[PDB]
RNA sequence: ACCAAAGCUAGCUCAACAUACUAAACAAAUACAAAAAUACACCAAAAUAAAAUAAAACAUUCACCUAACAUUAAAGUAUAGGAGAUAGAAAUUUUUAUCCUGACGC
RNA sequence: GUUUAAAAGAACCAACUCAUCUAUGUGGCAAAAUAGUGAGAAGACUUGUAGGUAGAGGUGAAAAGCCUAACGAGCCUGGU
RNA sequence: CACGCUUACAUCAGUAACUAAUAAUAUACUGAUAAUUAACAACCAAUAAACCAAAACAACACUAAAACGUUUAUUAAUUACAUUGUUAACCCAACACAGGAGUGCACCAAGGAAAGAUUAAAAGAAGUAAAAGGAACUCGGCAAACACAAACCCCGCCUGUUUACCAAAAACAUCACCUCUAGCAUUACUAGUAUUAGAGGCAAUGCCUGCCCAGUGACACCAGUUUAACGGCCGCGGUA
């Protein structure tokens, strides 16, 4: 009898047999039987500039470490509108029907990268 | 599984189209018809047998179709006819004498005075004489002719009482109907096809019959010559 | 003749026939994957 | 009657809704919110989704009538593979003109003249039909697929050979599948030759009338043959969407406007998938009166009147081994009434290159008794198609 | 037995130094050593044969009306195809009245040339035959657009002792790493018709270049060196096969090695470009034991791709080159040995 | 003298209590031929338990037999049964909260 | 391949398909084989792939044959 | 090559022992390291219309009526390079099994080795040859043979099918001939219509198939009809 613990890839089958090992598709089938690639399916892969970047994989031994203090939204909010949202209650324009000027978005579906949907990979 | 069936079409064309046979196997997969299988491949004639049917709705008159071509049909005993009226040509039964270049006449017309029946012609049952040979006689007017078809078969007006005509089939029984039923006139083709001699014991697999059990089975009270009288007149107009 | 060798191999009947989709297509099938994650088959199918 | 439709094939009606869309006023609890189906719930009802960006692709095909060449009127079109019932018939019925036996007496005279003949003309055609049955390929037996478009190219290179005596054939060109386009009413009918055919040759000069004024006179006497149960429109392609334009092959400025020859091959391995002969000499006949009418619009215009110079079209037909010649000379435009003059027709129909080839020898009791070959050849076939490609010099 | 598939139009980087590797074949940038010895007859009319070339190339750019194309990208094989095919044809029937051998010769569209050969020996790797000693095979199956197939052979360019300075590049490499593949189907040696046929020499042969090896394709792949490879490899390959497809017509082969060199004539064509090529079968003892003592080698001449037309718009040829024209009215002008 | 022999542990078993009961992992892929990102649907179904056995056979019958009412009595009583084998209540009565949970179990 | 105006459920005989007779083998090469010899060999022919008919049944040119090496009715689990 | 097995393939190193039914060493054991690179193959348009005219060198025909296609009109993201199969001495039979295995090429240019080493007892298996006789052996001319021919009967008309694994037949089927059952429509029969389709008997052909409805069946719901329905077709005594 055949084997049932390996596992079932594309190497293991007749040739109408054809499955994919993990990878992204990249376009579609044309006309004439032909693979159409489309440009804005494959990924860019975004660099940055490493020339006058003065950081090295690895840092000095003898430097410091930090108490672990991992970065909540309550913190986050503490340091990027908290500040804010006082100055503007303290001068007295506070508007409770308008947060967009502190950051805060209403709708995610407006802009290019949301948070809920996730439509950016990485 | 469940299989579907190979009449999935519903445009009528004159090209033959492929069939897939079934050997007695119903759509569950079981045999439900001993003897039935592993044939020559063919390939399926669509017959109008609604002989009266007009091109357009405008003109719903009587017409005249041209015969172009008189062949073999594999899927019946008869043979088939390529009639070309208008802008569409269809296969129909051919007669006994129909051949290439002849004239059919399609009416539905009902007059005081019987017409002269010729072979081709299709006149309703009130239209032709007391004593006139038919073929693909029809049930209910525009029902199809799902009576006579046969090879050689032929069927016999006998008479027209109260607007409904009595007909008599091959098999000796009479047949009531309305006098509006259009049926063809004259004896179907192939008059010699129970003439036919199978040489050999492969002509029937090559017809699609497979060959009969081995069980010998004893024969019961149904065997026997059963002189039965004829059975009463078969009636198909609804008396109110 | 010869007899033994009844088993032909060939993936796409093996698939059809004892595979994870022909198992779960039925609710015998799916009964024959509940008892034999019960029991605790490392593999349940083909 | 008896419908064509298997109930069991098709398309299943769906399920009555459940019994809760019946009371009024009351809202179904179905397994919309969970995003899939659950026993127990009612079967929830969707609206026909509204993909608000449409795409190329995955959209709905746009239905006939909406197309903005969509007209009321049908028009019988004809195209490269439509068939004719009666096809001779049909074709002079259609195009309105009278046919002849017998080529014209030009192209026989130009044919019967021992000076234009090529140096070795029996070897020559002899070695063209034995390549292109059987040398042009490396399998035993080529397909007609491959072996009629050889020939004719072959005969085609055998006719060009004549360039070195006649220095005007240079004159000419050659298309392969332009769009011609030649819409006409007769009868009351419109019909269109709209298509492309295999072969195309153009030249810079006209064809001359070779009808004579006595045949073309004559012609009015003339009456075309009718068939009373078969309709003039049997085989062609009814259609709503089309253009009533005088659309050649080509663009206006073209330096060889003037089609010399239309060639149609009948290149199917199935007896069933090629033509008739009859049903190819109407094809011919109907792309050549196209192609006449398109040149004479565009010479005199698009008013209905009889030409009083005649365009003359040629035209080719081969099965591979069987050859229809036509000789189309177009006198008239105006085509609706039946009674005024009609145009001229010479079709010489199954002229036999040669009668069988032998890929292969046959032995019959151990001896070859027919050498590979091919059995029979009237260079008659071979003298007609010269005279059709020399009838423009 | 199981044998190499060379493919003369190839995506291969450099194609062209394998297939001199497989062939023995030697390349010489330019023409060869023209005969001036030829008669005054070149008289021929430059212009008529401009108009006729400008002809053919605004019929199948602008006038010829086809189909609605609906990908807007306009794909260069339908265009130049029926271009190349009236080009040869119209320059033929033109030519043919100063060449008579045009008359007489035959014109094949798009007809298969095959040829099978053997080069050199190797160690079988795997398998139960491990570690003995196998003949390496190869199979070329092109498809010339056009070819012009004459009844006599044309005249050698150089002496069959031709010797050059320049070696064929050996490579220390298997040929898996071009990337060739091996495979096991009929083997046959095709000159496009049959032995049977009267004429077995070639004149001229037409190859277009397909849409996967473009000048945009290449520079888009980061390519530009292999616009001139993917020339030289389509002429070595392609022309070597019809040059030992005639030969081995005419009955040599390994151990009966060729006398007289077997000279033949390509014109490879992009959609706007044009390259010529000249090769001389001088050997066919490419085997083993055939190539032990064998000096000869076969040598093709190239030349440089040169654009015919230069963006040509609404009927009108912006730009247009004579020297393609001229070479091409050589190449067609070139004629046989009289005697 | 070889072959060999002996460990005391891994762990299991039966109960009590118990939060109240489909453990952990679930980045991606998983009911396309599971672990294969990506296209205009179809989705779902129920209809009694039987027999092996006992009645020394076997035909009506045959406790439990994957449906809660537990315990002390009434009581194996009234009743039901080829009145045979066997089956079998009820009315009415009794039942004091928690720890003291481990093992004359391997 | 050969004979035949024949692709004639014709004839001779290969590939191929069956298994007439004999001799070895009988815990054997083999839970049915080897060798010789046989029958058909253009057909009611062999055969590849994929699907269907499931046991109170299927299928059967009836041998009560075959339905995963034991079938007068498969095997596994449960009743046990 | 397809199907199937998955690294058993390749290089180096080791084998005291484990695998090879024994060694030598190694494609079959062990460890480390590498490998199969696409042009071949897989995935690779719908919606309507014109389309009766077989494949067998297809010229043209036969019957058993036969897979394999283009053109026209409307929409088909348009922009290099997508993804997947590429080893092998291999699969199914507990085995490195004298077995079973589809297709295209050739009969060697490719694959391999019947003998571990001796002697030449019996018995056993295979072959070759044999005086004179030539079936006298034996159930039978089984087997073998320098033969490889001609006849007579029984049973089945014939070709064919059957008890995979003790029976290939005189058994079954079979063309032909007979009985019954059905006047009809969208999944078998059948996209058929009594010259048709089912349930059966017997067996081509030729000569025939004789008598019987008393009993049991079946039609007739009782009489009555049916045996090419189940089945039966005589005693006792004397006489030329
Ligand atoms: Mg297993
Ligand atoms: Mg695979
Ligand atoms: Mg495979
Ligand atoms: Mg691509
Ligand atoms: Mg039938
Ligand atoms: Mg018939
Ligand atoms: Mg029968
Ligand atoms: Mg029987
Ligand atoms: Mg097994
Ligand atoms: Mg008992
Ligand atoms: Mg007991
Ligand atoms: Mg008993
Ligand atoms: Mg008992
Ligand atoms: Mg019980
Ligand atoms: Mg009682
Ligand atoms: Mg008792
Ligand atoms: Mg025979
Ligand atoms: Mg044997
Ligand atoms: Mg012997
Ligand atoms: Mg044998
Ligand atoms: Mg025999
Ligand atoms: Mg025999
Ligand atoms: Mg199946
Ligand atoms: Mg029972
Ligand atoms: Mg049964
Ligand atoms: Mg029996
Ligand atoms: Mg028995
Ligand atoms: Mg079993
Ligand atoms: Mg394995
Ligand atoms: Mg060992
Ligand atoms: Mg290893
Ligand atoms: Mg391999
Ligand atoms: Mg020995
Ligand atoms: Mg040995
Ligand atoms: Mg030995
Ligand atoms: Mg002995
Ligand atoms: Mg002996
Ligand atoms: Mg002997
Ligand atoms: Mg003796
Ligand atoms: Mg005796
Ligand atoms: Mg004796
Ligand atoms: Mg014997
Ligand atoms: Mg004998
Ligand atoms: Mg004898
Ligand atoms: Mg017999
Ligand atoms: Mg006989
Ligand atoms: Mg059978
Ligand atoms: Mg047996
Ligand atoms: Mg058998
Ligand atoms: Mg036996
Ligand atoms: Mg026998
Ligand atoms: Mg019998
Ligand atoms: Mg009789
Ligand atoms: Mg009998
Ligand atoms: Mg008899
Ligand atoms: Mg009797
Ligand atoms: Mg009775
Ligand atoms: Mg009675």
């Amino acid at each position: 009898g055949a084997d049932r613990m390996s596992k079932w890839t594309s190497k293991r089958g007749p040739r109408t047999f054809c499955k994919g090992r993990g990878a992204k598709g990249t376009g579609f089938h044309g006309r004439d039987g032909k693979f159409v690639q489309i440009k804005e399916m494959i990924p860019e892969l975004v660099v940055p500039e490493l020339a006058g970047f003065k950081l090295k994989p690895y840092v000095n031994y003898r430097a410091p470490e930090g108490t672990d203090t991992p970065l909540t939204a309550k913190q986050l909010f503490l340091e990027t509108a908290a500040p804010a949202i006082e100055k503007d209650f303290k001068a007295g324009t506070f508007d409770p029907e308008h947060l967009e000027k502190y950051g805060f978005e209403p709708t995610q579906e407006g802009k290019l990268f949301q948070l809920y949907p996730k439509n950016f990979p990485r | 599984a469940t299989s579907v069936s190979w009449k999935s079409r519903t445009k009528y064309t004159v090209m033959p189209v492929k069939m897939r046979k079934s050997g007695g196997r119903n759509h569950t997969g079981q045999i439900q018809v001993h003897g039935i299988g592993g044939g020559h491949k063919q390939r399926y004639r669509m017959i109008d047998f609604l002989r009266f049917r007009p091109e357009h709705e405008s003109k719903p008159g009587p017409f005249e179709e041209k015969v172009i071509a008189v062949r073999y049909d594999p899927c019946r005993s008869a043979d088939i006819a390529l009639v070309a009226g208008g802008n569409r040509k269809r296969w129909i039964i051919a007669t006994e004498n129909m051949k290439a270049g002849d004239t059919v006449l399609n009416s539905d017309h009902i007059g005081r005075m019987a017409v002269a029946a010729r072979e081709g012609d299709a006149h309703p049952l009130g239209a032709l004489p007391v004593g006139t040979l038919i073929n693909n006689v029809e049930s209910e007017p525009g029902r199809g002719a799902q009576y006579i078809r046969a090879a050689g078969t032929c069927g016999v007006l006998l008479r027209k009482v109260n607007g409904t005509a009595i007909i008599q089939l091959p098999s000796k029984r009479q047949m009531q109907v309305l006098e509006t039923c259009i049926a063809t006139v004259g004896r179907v083709s192939n008059v010699d096809h129970n003439k036919r001699v199978i040489g050999k014991a492969g002509r029937n697999r090559w017809l699609g019959k497979r060959p009969n059990s081995g069980l010998w089975q004893r024969k019961g009270g149904w065997a026997g010559r059963k002189i039965r009288p004829l059975p009463p007149m078969k009636s198909y107009v609804k008396l109110p | 003749k010869a007899r033994g060798n009844e088993y032909q191999p060939s993936n796409i009947k093996r698939k059809h026939k004892h595979g994870w989709v022909r198992r779960l297509r039925t609710p015998t099938g799916v009964q024959v994957i509940l008892r034999r994650m019960h029991k605790g088959r490392k593999s349940l199918s083909h | 009657a008896y419908e064509w439709g298997v109930r069991s094939t098709r398309k299943p009606e769906p399920p009555p809704l459940d019994r809760v869309y019946e009371i009024p006023g009351l809202e179904p609890i179905t397994y919309a919110g969970k995003m899939h189906f659950m026993p127990g719930l009612a079967r929830p009802v969707f609206p026909p989704w509204d993909p608000g960006w449409t795409h190329p692709k995955f959209r709905r095909l746009p239905p006939l009538h909406e197309h903005p060449l969509y007209k009321d009127q049908a028009c019988y079109v004809f195209h490269q593979r439509c068939r004719l019932l009666e096809g001779v018939k049909q074709a002079l019925w259609l195009t309105k003109t009278q046919l002849i036996e017998g080529l014209p007496e030009k192209v026989l005279r130009l044919a019967d003249d021992p000076r234009n003949h090529i140096e070795n003309q029996d070897e020559r055609v002899l070695n063209a039909i034995s390549h292109a049955r059987l040398w042009h390929s490396t399998e035993d037996i080529p397909k007609r697929e491959t072996y009629c478009p050889v020939i004719v190219d072959s005969l085609i290179q055998l006719c060009k050979s004549q360039i070195l005596k006649h220095p005007s054939l240079a004159r000419r060109i050659c298309a392969q599948n332009n769009t011609l386009s030649a819409t006409w009413n007769r009868e009351s009918i419109l019909l269109q030759v709209h298509g492309s055919s295999g072969a195309r040759l153009n030249a810079k000069d006209p064809l001359p009338p070779v009808a004579s004024q006595e045949e073309v006179e004559a012609t009015k006497n003339h009456v075309l043959e009718t068939f009373y149960p078969i309709s003039p429109t049997m085989g062609l392609q009814e259609c709503n969407v089309y253009d009533v334009n005088d659309d050649t092959g080509f663009q206006e400025g073209y330096p060889y406007p003037c089609p010399h020859t239309l060639y149609f091959l009948e290149s199917a391995n199935l007896r069933p998938r090629r033509f008739q002969p009859d049903q190819l000499r109407a094809k011919m006949i109907l792309f050549a009166f196209g192609s006449a009418l398109a040149q004479a619009r565009l010479l005199y215009g698009n008013d209905s009147k009889v030409l009083e110079q005649p365009v003359v079209v040629q035209s080719v037909g081969t099965d591979g081994r069987l050859f229809q010649f036509l000789v189309l000379q177009l006198n008239t435009t105006d085509l609706a009434s039946d009674e005024g003059v009609k145009n001229l027709a010479w079709v010489d129909s199954d002229q036999l290159l040669y009668q069988h080839f032998w890929c292969l020898p046959v032995i019959k009791k151990k001896v070859v008794v027919e050498p590979v070959g091919p059995i029979g050849f009237q260079p008659e076939t071979f003298r007609k198609f010269l005279a059709l490609y020399l009838h423009g010099a | 037995f199981m044998k190499y598939v060379v493919y003369p139009q190839t995506f291969a980087l450099n194609a062209d130094n394998w297939y001199q590797s497989f062939t023995k074949t030697v390349f010489l940038s330019g023409l060869p050593p023209t005969p001036a010895k030829l008669e005054p007859e070149p008289t021929l009319d430059i212009t008529a044969l401009r108009e006729a070339v400008c002809d053919c190339l605004l019929q199948e750019h602008f006038f010829l009306r086809r189909k609605k194309r609906a990908p807007v990208i306009q794909d260069r094989e339908a265009i130049a195809s029926p271009f190349l095919d009236q080009l040869v044809a119209s320059l033929t029937g033109l030519l043919s009245v100063h060449n008579p051998v045009l008359a007489a010769a035959a014109l094949d569209c798009k007809r298969p040339v095959h040829f099978f050969w053997l080069r050199g020996e190797e160690i079988i790797p795997r398998g139960h035959r491990k570690g003995r000693v196998d003949a390496l095979r190869y199979q070329i199956n092109d498809k010339p657009h056009n070819q012009i197939r004459i009844s006599r052979q044309l005249p050698e360019f150089v002496p069959l002792d031709y010797s050059i300075p320049i070696e064929v590049p050996v490579m220390s490499c298997k040929p898996d790493k071009l990337p060739l593949f091996k495979r096991q189907y009929e083997n046959t040696i095709f000159i496009g018709s049959k032995t049977a046929d009267p004429l077995c020499y070639g004149h001229t042969q037409f190859h277009l270049l397909p849409d996967k090896l473009k000048r945009e394709k290449l520079l888009k792949q980061n390519c530009a060196d292999q616009i001139e490879v993917v020339f030289r490899a389509n002429a070595i390959a392609s022309l070597f096969a019809w040059t030992g497809a005639q030969a081995m017509y005419q009955g040599f082969w390994s151990e009966a090695d060729v006398t007289r060199p077997f000279v033949s004539q390509g014109v490879i064509t992009d959609g706007k470009y044009f390259s010529f090529f000249c090769y001389q079968l001088n050997t066919l003892a490419l085997t083993a034991q055939a190539d032990q003592n064998n000096p000869r080698k076969n040598i093709c001449w190239g030349t440089q791709s040169k654009p015919l037309y230069e963006t040509i718009e609404d009927n009108n040829v912006k730009g247009f080159n004579d020297d393609v024209l001229l070479q091409l009215v050589q190449f067609l002008l070139n004629r046989p040995k009289e005697d």
